[PDB]
């Protein structure tokens, strides 16, 4: 209801699934698990639930590519810890799961043209042993005890995360020569750039003369929507401007 | 409270505005050709 | 239990720095010279 | 019989030559583990520890073809620690790996 101001984004990751250092639209941080029934809420860089630009939906996820917005189907959303483990209801930036022990947690799905997007980070947990025994699945007679678990509602009790406006992005698909002079090839968004061999030129494909492609530098701005306050992208102009939006899934005792 | 053992973060009556925290933060040099923020810390004292 | 925050580090190129102090428990700022990042699209900026 | 392709595999039956699709090629060690690029008589993988390795696919008229042999391995612990996935700061060391050339 407030997500009409933000976007999916891409960032760095630890591994790619092969043993290298890709950039991919699904990376993980903050896998905090402060409940006692043994479920974990992991935070996810892309967005789910909402379809393209604005309406509510339960089937299409929203991810990012290059400069634009794509979509994929929710029915191929997979996680792994050391075996498979199922998902139990999701929305927003967040997913939350019930998984057997291990040393990694991986989140993946299928993008547009039938490829895969993986990420694997490191995390460690066990079963926390409520009672005086060690089981795995709940049986069908015995005592009831106090435990603490997650709700599956939407309205929230005042805890939130920060929000920010995105920085500039450079590109070299714009640049080309013309056997001689230099030309910026815009595809229809505002670009202010530099060469030292530079002013605000909105929606106008210009050509400035007499240089090589060794000396001219471009930047594209994205002044409409907002983006998370993440430590893997550069910041802003040096002032401290921000905003706010809320995080779902509070806690209760059962 | 020396770092690591019990009593690593204090506060009186539990609302806000006053802390005490000495966990030994230091800042390190970032990698050669990436963008991240390195970070080093003795791990927490309550959940140990 | 506690939690850390690392709010979005600052780059500006061919111009050096200065950070300011502010009141909050255990605030530490740093300053690093000679960094050359390489972000997603290409090389970020060229004042090498 | 003869042209290059990235989609159809070639297997044998009785006396003749059949085909099937590469997109249902599965391996298992004790959980699933992914394939990272293949050709020829050979496949090569990244798999978590266990005691068996199984390779399977789907043949012509929607049946399955399995095989399970015995093999044993672990993670070999390069450095002085035991992790599973590579993190996002630290030292680089010498290691040895496979090319993906021809």
């Amino acid at each position: 209801n407030a997500y009409k101001l933000t976007r999916p984004y891409v960032a760095y990751c630890a591994d790619c699934g092969m043993g290298h250092s890709c950039h991919s639209p699904a990376m993980i941080e903050n896998v905090q698990a402060d409940a006692t029934d043994g479920t974990l809420k992991i935070q996810f860089a892309s967005q789910i639930g909402l379809t393209k630009t604005d309406t509510h939906d339960h089937t299409k996820i929203r991810y990012a590519e290059g400069h634009d917005i794509a979509e994929a189907a929710r029915s191929t959303l997979k996680v792994h810890s050391s075996s498979e483990c199922a998902v139990t209801g999701t929305m927003g930036h967040f997913i939350l799961a019930k998984c057997p022990p291990g040393e990694v947690i991986s989140v993946s799905f299928v993008d547009s043209k039938n490829e895969q997007r993986t990420c694997r980070i490191a995390y460690h947990h066990e079963q926390r042993l409520i009672g005086r025994e060690r089981f795995t699945v709940r049986p069908h007679h015995g005592i009831e005890l106090p435990c603490t678990t997650y709700q599956l509602t939407t309205a929230e009790t005042s805890e939130e995360i920060d929000m920010h406006m995105p920085p500039d992005i450079p590109d070299r698909t714009i640049l080309s020569q013309q056997s001689g002079n230099v030309k910026i090839t815009v595809n229809g968004r505002t670009v202010k750039y530099s060469c030292s061999c530079p002013s605000g030129t909105t929606t106008t494909d210009k050509t400035i003369n007499s240089c090589t492609v060794d000396k001219c530098q471009a930047y594209v701005t994205s002044h409409t929507k907002w983006q998370f306050n993440s430590p893997f992208v550069p910041r802003a102009e040096q002032a401290e401007r921000k905003g706010k939006v809320h995080i779902p899934f509070p806690l209760i005792n059962t | 409270g020396q770092p690591g053992r019990f009593g690593d973060i204090q506060s009186r009556t539990l609302d806000s505005k006053d802390l005490y925290a000495n966990t030994g933060l230091k800042l390190a040099r970032p990698a050669a050709g990436n963008i991240h923020v390195p970070y080093t810390q003795t791990p927490s004292g309550f959940k140990t | 239990d506690y939690k850390t925050k690392v709010p979005s580090p600052y780059v500006k190129c061919c111009g050096t720095a200065e950070c300011r102090t502010q009141d909050k428990p255990e605030y530490k700022c740093a300053v690093f010279t000679g960094v050359y990042p390489f972000m997603w699209g290409g090389a970020y900026c060229f004042c090498d």
